[PDB]
RNA sequence: GCAUGGCAAGUCUAACCGGAGUAUCCGGGGAGGCACAGGGAAACCGACAUGGCCGCAGGGCUUGCCCGAGGGCCGCCGUC
RNA sequence: UAUGCCAGCUGGUGGAUUGCUCGGCUCAGGCGCUGAUGAAGGACGUGCCAAGCUGCGAUAAGCCAUGGGGAGCCGCACGGAGGCGAAGAACCAUGGAUUUCCGAAUGAGAAUCUCUAACAAUUGCUUCGCGCAAUGAGGAACCCCGAGAACUGAAACAUCUCAGUAUCGGGAGGAACAGAAAACGCAAUGUGAUGUCGUUAGUAACCGCGAGUGAACGCGAUACAGCCCAAACCGAAGCCCUCACGGGCAAUGUGGUGUCAGGGCUACCUCUCAUCAGCCGACCGUCUCGACGAAGUCUCUUGGAACAGAGCGUGAUACAGGGUGACAACCCCGUACUCGAGACCAGUACGACGUGCGGUAGUGCCAGAGUAGCGGGGGUUGGAUAUCCCUCGCGAAUAACGCAGGCAUCGACUGCGAAGGCUAAACACAACCUGAGACCGAUAGUGAACAAGUAGUGUGAACGAACGCUGCAAAGUACCCUCAGAAGGGAGGCGAAAUAGAGCAUGAAAUCAGUUGGCGAUCGAGCGACAGGGCAUACAAGGUCCCUCGACGAAUGAC
C-alpha cells in the first residue's frame, strides 16, 4: 500500500510504499510470548540466606518431658520451618532459572507481526489510543531527526491530530500495593511510539507516555506495550524503510 | 488449573497412606539399587560384551545414498551437465571431519549420472550403472586390494 | 537513586553543609529578576510570606533557622501554650516565599549578583 | 484450547462451509485440526506425488515438506506449507490455502485427502 | 510423556563479538548437539522416492459401483 | 427470682489486621592488602551536667594547613546553663599534629600492671657494634602447599561411595597458581607457551564390571608475549657499602659471551630495528564525587492542612525518585543537557636511547645424574599393561646421544631436548564503594529496623532473646477542687481528632466488668441440621406475607 508523507508543519508532501512487513497477518499470541520473554529475561535472580534459620545448635528433647519433639534452645524452639524463627521450607532460590527462551524465528515473526498492527487504525483504536486520524502509522519526514524543543513535537502532533494520545498519557495512577515500598509508586498509559533512523529522538522522549527508538532494534515491546498489538506510532521516512528488512 | 493447585486440603497429595511418602525405602532403595534383585524386571542383563579398538584406529566414512543426490541433480545446477557429472565429496555435509565419502545404492536413479566418490556399495554401481551412467573411484579410492 | 528508602536516607542524614539546601525558598517575582535565580537560602535575616499551612497569607521577619530539623521561625507565626505564653510554630520552607533579602554579608550579596553560582 | 488465532478462524471456516455447503470433508479436516498437534499431517512431496492426479485438489490436513519430487500437475491445499514445498509444487503445479480452496469450492468436490 | 507454538530434511545456537534505549533489547556467532541408515563384538558390508490384497475417513458416479491418503495383512530389500 | 446458659451493646484486656519503613535478603558493576615507622583487636580514659552509642587519646565528641562551604553552630539526643562564629565557625575533601596501657608485642616479668637500658627470638650483611636490614601478627572469602574423617549410598557390607568433601597444619597476593614443549599424535605437506569459558561427553577409561566414578586431544571463544641462566670460548675486564677516604665480596669465578630461529671456536658474507636494559609517558574508557540546571505556588469550592474537584496557565535534551499538613514535571531537593575533579586502566600503549638480527663452511669444543630407566611396597587417578606421587633397592648415554607417539622388545617413521629459572593479559572472591530488585515488610526479612552479638545462660569452649508508629505544629495540659500526695480522680485548656495524652495510627479473637434480648432453681448430655411455634427488632442495605372465593389442576383419589 501506500502511506501519506508529513512536513513539520504537518502538511501531506508526497507519499511512499508502505512496506510488505506492515501485510504480515497480526499474531498476538507470537506477539504475546514475545513480550512475556523481553519481561522475564530482565527480572533479576533472589532467594532468601541460604543459611536463615540454620545458625543454631539447637537439639530435640525427644520423648520424656511430656513435650513435641521441637528442636530447641535456651528453652526457645527453634530451626525447623514450623518454628516461629526457624528456616522457610521451600524459599525463593537464587539458583533459578528466571529466563525464558525464544526461538530467533519465532522472536522475529513477532516483530513483523507488531510492526504489521501498527499499520490497522482499528487495532490501534481498540489499543486504547486516542487520535482524530484515518490513515496509520503516521509517517513524517526525516527532518522530524533534527527537531530539539518539545513543544516543537508537540505542535507537530496537534498539527497531525495526534496529540490526544498525550492527554490521555498525561495521567499516572499511584499503584496499589507494596510496590511504592519499593519504588514503583507510580505507572501511566502508553502514548505514542516514536521511530527514528539516526538517534531515538530527544526531542519527543519526555512527552508523556511517548518512547523513542531506533528502525534498527525497535522490538515487540515498543511496538507492543503489554504484548497488546496496535500502538500508535511515528516513523520517519527512513525509519519506515529501514523497517522494512526486520 | 493444575493438578498441583488442587492439592490444598487433600492431605495426601496424591500419595495415598500418608505412610507411603517417606525415604529411599519407598523407591527401594536409592537410584538403580535392586536391578539385580526386587527390581530385576525391564532391566538390562548384568555382564561384559565385545570390547572396543582405539579411537584412532577407526575410520568413519561420510555416507549418501543415490535417491539424494539424484532427487536434486536440476537444483544442483552449480555441478556439471555432461552428455550430469558429478563429485559425491563436494556433496556431502560433514564430509570434511570424515576419512572418505561413500555412495550408497537406496532409492532410484532416473537419471544418467558420473558419479565421483571414494567408494560405492555393489548396489550404488548397478543402480548407477542400470541407468546409462558410469562411476569414477576417486585416487584415495584407490585403496581397494 | 531511584529507591525511595534511599532517597529519604540520604536527606535526613545528609551533613550540615549539605542541608544548606533543606532550607531554600522560592523567591518572589521581582528578586527573581533581580538575582536571575528561582529560589534562595533563607536566612534569618530575611522577610517571608506564608503561602499555604494556616499561617497562609501572612508576611514576616524569619527569626530563626534551624539546619538540624530543617525549619524556620517566623515573627508572628506562632502558638499558645498552655500556660498562656506564645512560641513559635515551625515551618518548612518549602511553603514560603522570599519577599526582601538581609545582604548584610558581602559573601552572600556576591553570591546572589554572581551569574554562574546560586544563594 | 488452540493458541494461534488464525488456526482458530481457519476451523471455524472450515464448519461454516461444511454446515452451508455440499461439503463433509471441510468438516472432515476441521475435526482434525482440533485434534492435538502431533496428530497433525507432515507430508512430503514424494507422498503428492504418489497418490495425486492432476483436476483433484489435494487436500493435506496439516503441513506440507520439501521432500522428494513432485511432477504432476496438481493444486495441493494445506494449513501451511515449507518455503521449499511451496517452491517446488509452484513450478509444476499450484500451492493454495485451505482459505483460498474454501472460498473456491465451499462444497469441497473432487478432492482427494492425504497424510 | 503430554498440550500449545516456530521452523522443517532439517533444526537450535553455546561461550563469546558488535550495536544500543547498556543486566532488557537489535544484529552476529552453527563450535557443537540431535535428526537425516542400518546391521555387526569387530573386521566389514550397507536398505521399499512402492510390487500385491483388504479397507476406515473422504472423493467420484448414472446410488449399488469406482478412486481409496492414514491404517491392516503380505511380499521384497540392508546386515549378523 | 439466685448460682447460671446463648447472643449482642458500652468499657477494658490483648496486639491480630490494614496502612507505613531508618532494617534485611539477593543480584550487578567498581575496588582491594595491613603490621616493629608497633597493625587488626582489646582495656582504661576523654564532655559544663554524661549512663549507653558514636568519636577521640592526657592536645582525648577534638588541634593545624590548603581548597570547598556558609550564617549559623556546640554528634546520636526535641534539656538547662553557658559558650563559639564576619579574626568567616559549623560542615566536607586532601594533607599534617597529637595518638595512654595491653596487644605479633620484642629488656625481664604480669589476668591490661610492675621491675632494672633493651630489634626478645631466628637470620642476612657486617664498619663484627643490633651498626644496617629481614621475619613474626591481621584480613570476608578467594588462592597455593601439606594432614585428612565419618555419618551416607550400595536398600546388609568389606573394594567402591559419601570425598580429597568437613575439619586441622603451613604460606602468598590483590588476585593466586600455571606458562614458552624431552608437547600434541583430528598420523599430518598438520597444530604450536599457560589459565579460563562453551563444547568435545556422561563419550574413552574405571568398577563386588554392582551401586556408582569419569577425563583428554581437538574445535569455537577470551586474552595474547615472550625471554633469562649453567657450560663451551674469554679470566678480574666485576659487584656491594660510603659524600669521600676507605672497607667488604670475588680464581671454590665477579664480569663478558651464550641459551634449539642450538651455542662456542677458526674462516668469511651481510647486516642490525629481533631481543634485552633503562628513559618518557598518555588519549579513550569505566567507577565514584562535585558544579550548573527550565516551568504556577493563580481563581472558586471542600478541608485542620490543597498535593483534591472544577476553571485558567507553563516548562520539557528535565513526565526517574524523594520531600513538603492529602493524588505535585512547574512549592523544595533533584532529574535531562553541559562541565569539573579523583581513582582504576597504567608507569601500560606509543615515542625515543643504547644493544645488535641473520647467513655459509669447517670443528665428535659445550649443553643440568642417584637423574632417564628397572624392580619390591604403598597411596592416588578415568588412566585401563597405557595416571600422578611417596618410599626401599638398583641404575645410563653424551647430540655420532637421548626422550615421546596409551602393553614389552628391535628396526623404520614423525615429534621433541628432561634432570636450572623468570614471565604481562584473559579467570576466583567480596571485605570496601555505588547501583539495582515480579524478593521480605516488624512472630516476616539477618540472631540483630530498637540497648544486638545488647540483656541474659554456662567454669569454659560456647550459647543468646524481646522491644518500630502522639500530633500539621508540643500547641507535651495553665488555673481551680479533692487527696498524705510531682500519685490518682474531678472540672478545665489545646487540637480536625485526646476513644491522638506517652510501647500515645488502626485496635480482631480468646477473654473480663457492667448491661440488653431470649431461657432459667421438676429436670438430661456431640451442643446441631431440617420443619414448625413463643418472645425480641429505629433507619439503611431485603419486601414480602396471611385469609374468603375463583382459575388451573400431575400422580393419586373418595364420602
Ligand atoms: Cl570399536
Ligand atoms: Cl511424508
Ligand atoms: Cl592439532
Ligand atoms: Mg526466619
Ligand atoms: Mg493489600
Ligand atoms: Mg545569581
Ligand atoms: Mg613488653
Ligand atoms: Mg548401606
Ligand atoms: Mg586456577
Ligand atoms: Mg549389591
Ligand atoms: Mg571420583
Ligand atoms: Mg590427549
Ligand atoms: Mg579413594
Ligand atoms: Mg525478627
Ligand atoms: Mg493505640
Ligand atoms: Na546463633
Ligand atoms: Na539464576
Ligand atoms: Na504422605
Ligand atoms: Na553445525
Ligand atoms: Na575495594
Ligand atoms: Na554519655
Ligand atoms: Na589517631
Ligand atoms: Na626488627
Ligand atoms: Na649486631
Ligand atoms: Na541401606
Ligand atoms: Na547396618
Ligand atoms: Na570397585
Ligand atoms: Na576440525
Ligand atoms: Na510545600
Ligand atoms: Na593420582
Ligand atoms: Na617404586
Ligand atoms: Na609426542
Ligand atoms: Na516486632
Ligand atoms: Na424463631
Ligand atoms: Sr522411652
Ligand atoms: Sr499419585
Ligand atoms: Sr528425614
Ligand atoms: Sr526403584
Ligand atoms: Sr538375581
Ligand atoms: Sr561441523
Ligand atoms: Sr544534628
Ligand atoms: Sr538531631
Ligand atoms: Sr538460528
Ligand atoms: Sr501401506
Ligand atoms: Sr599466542
Ligand atoms: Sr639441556
Ligand atoms: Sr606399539
Ligand atoms: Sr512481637
Ligand atoms: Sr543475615
Ligand atoms: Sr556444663
Ligand atoms: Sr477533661
Ligand atoms: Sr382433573
Amino acid at each position: 500500500m501506500q502511506a501519506t508523507i508529513y512536513d513539520l508543519d504537518g502538511n501531506t508532501d508526497g507519499e511512499v510504499d508502505l512496506p510488505d512487513v506492515f501485510e504480515t497477518p497480526v499474531r498476538s499470541d507470537l506477539i504475546g510470548k514475545a513480550v512475556r520473554a523481553a519481561q522475564a529475561n530482565r527480572k533479576q535472580d533472589y532467594g532468601s540466606d541460604e543459611y536463615a534459620g540454620l545458625r543454631t545448635p539447637a537439639e530435640s528433647f525427644g520423648s520424656g518431658r511430656g513435650q513435641a519433639h521441637v528442636p530447641k534452645l535456651d528453652g526457645r524452639a527453634r530451626r525447623v520451618p514450623q518454628a516461629v524463627k526457624g528456616r522457610s521450607a521451600h524459599p525463593p532460590k537464587t539458583e533459578k532459572d528466571r529466563s525464558l527462551d525464544l526461538n530467533d524465528k519465532e522472536r522475529q515473526l513477532a516483530v513483523r507481526s507488531a510492526l504489521a498492527a501498527t499499520a490497522d487504525a482499528d487495532l490501534v483504536a481498540d489499543r486504547g489510543h486516542e487520535f482524530d486520524r484515518d490513515e496509520v502509522p503516521v509517517v513524517v519526514s526525516d527532518d522530524f531527526e533534527d527537531l530539539v524543543k518539545t513543544q516543537e513535537v508537540v505542535s507537530l502532533l496537534e498539527a497531525l491530530d495526534v496529540h490526544a494520545d498525550i492527554d490521555r498519557a498525561d495521567e499516572t495512577k499511584i499503584k496499589a500495593g507494596q510496590g511504592s515500598a519499593r519504588g514503583r509508586k507510580y505507572r501511566r498509559p502508553a502514548s505514542i511510539l516514536f521511530v527514528t533512523s539516526d538517534e531515538p529522538s530527544t526531542a519527543a522522549r519526555n512527552l508523556a507516555g511517548a518512547d523513542v527508538a531506533t528502525a534498527s532494534e525497535v522490538n515487540t515491546e515498543d511496538l507492543a506495550p503489554g504484548g497488546a498489538p496496535g500502538r500508535l506510532t511515528v516513523f520517519t521516512e527512513s525509519a519506515l524503510a529501514e523497517v522494512a528488512e526486520r | 488449573t493444575s493438578k498441583k493447585k488442587r492439592q490444598r486440603g487433600s492431605r495426601t497429595h496424591g500419595g495415598g497412606s500418608h505412610k507411603n511418602r517417606r525415604g529411599a525405602g519407598h523407591r527401594g532403595g536409592r537410584g538403580d539399587a535392586g536391578r539385580d534383585k526386587h527390581e530385576f524386571h525391564n532391566h538390562e542383563p548384568l555382564g561384559k560384551s565385545g570390547f572396543k579398538r582405539p579411537q584412532k584406529v577407526q575410520e568413519e566414512a561420510a555416507t549418501i545414498d543415490v535417491r539424494e543426490i539424484d532427487e536434486n541433480v536440476t537444483l544442483l545446477a552449480a555441478d556439471d551437465v555432461a552428455e550430469f557429472r558429478v563429485d559425491v565429496r563436494d556433496v556431502v555435509e560433514e564430509a570434511d571431519d570424515a576419512d572418505y565419502v561413500k555412495v550408497l545404492g537406496a532409492g532410484q536413479v532416473r537419471h544418467e549420472l558420473t558419479l565421483i566418490a571414494d567408494d560405492f556399495s555393489e548396489g550404488a554401481r548397478e543402480k548407477v550403472e542400470g541407468a546409462g551412467g558410469s562411476v569414477e573411484l576417486t585416487d584415495l579410492g584407490e585403496e581397494r586390494q | 537513586s531511584k529507591q525511595p528508602d534511599k532517597q529519604r536516607k540520604s536527606q535526613r542524614r545528609a551533613p550540615l553543609h549539605e542541608r544548606h539546601k533543606q532550607v531554600r525558598a522560592t523567591l518572589s517575582a521581582d528578586l527573581r529578576e533581580e538575582y536571575g535565580q528561582r529560589n534562595v537560602r533563607v536566612n534569618a535575616g530575611d522577610t517571608v510570606e506564608v503561602l499555604r499551612g494556616d499561617f497562609a497569607g501572612e508576611e514576616g521577619e524569619v527569626i530563626n533557622v534551624d539546619l538540624d530539623k530543617a525549619v524556620i521561625h517566623v515573627e508572628d507565626v506562632t502558638l499558645e501554650k498552655t500556660d498562656g505564653e506564645e512560641v513559635p510554630r515551625p515551618l518548612d520552607t518549602s511553603n514560603v516565599r522570599v519577599t526582601d533579602l538581609d545582604l548584610e554579608d558581602e559573601k552572600r550579596e556576591a553570591r546572589l549578583e554572581s551569574e554562574d553560582d546560586s544563594a | 484450547s488452540k493458541t494461534n488465532p488464525r488456526l482458530s478462524s481457519l476451523i471455524a471456516d472450515l464448519k461454516s462451509a461444511a454446515r452451508s455447503s455440499g461439503g463433509a470433508v471441510w468438516g472432515d479436516v476441521a475435526e482434525r485440526l482440533e485434534k492435538p498437534r502431533r496428530t497433525h499431517a507432515e507430508v512430503n512431496l514424494g507422498r503428492i506425488e504418489r497418490y495425486a492426479q492432476e483436476d483433484e485438489t489435494v487436500v493435506v490436513p496439516g503441513k506440507v515438506l520439501g521432500s522428494g519430487v513432485l511432477q504432476k500437475d496438481v493444486t495441493v491445499a494445506a494449513v501451511d506449507f515449507s518455503g521449499t514445498a511451496e517452491t517446488k509444487i509452484d513450478q509444476v503445479g499450484e500451492a493454495v490455502s485451505l482459505e483460498q480452496a474454501i472460498e473456491n469450492n465451499p462444497e469441497g468436490s473432487h478432492v482427494r485427502v492425504i497424510r
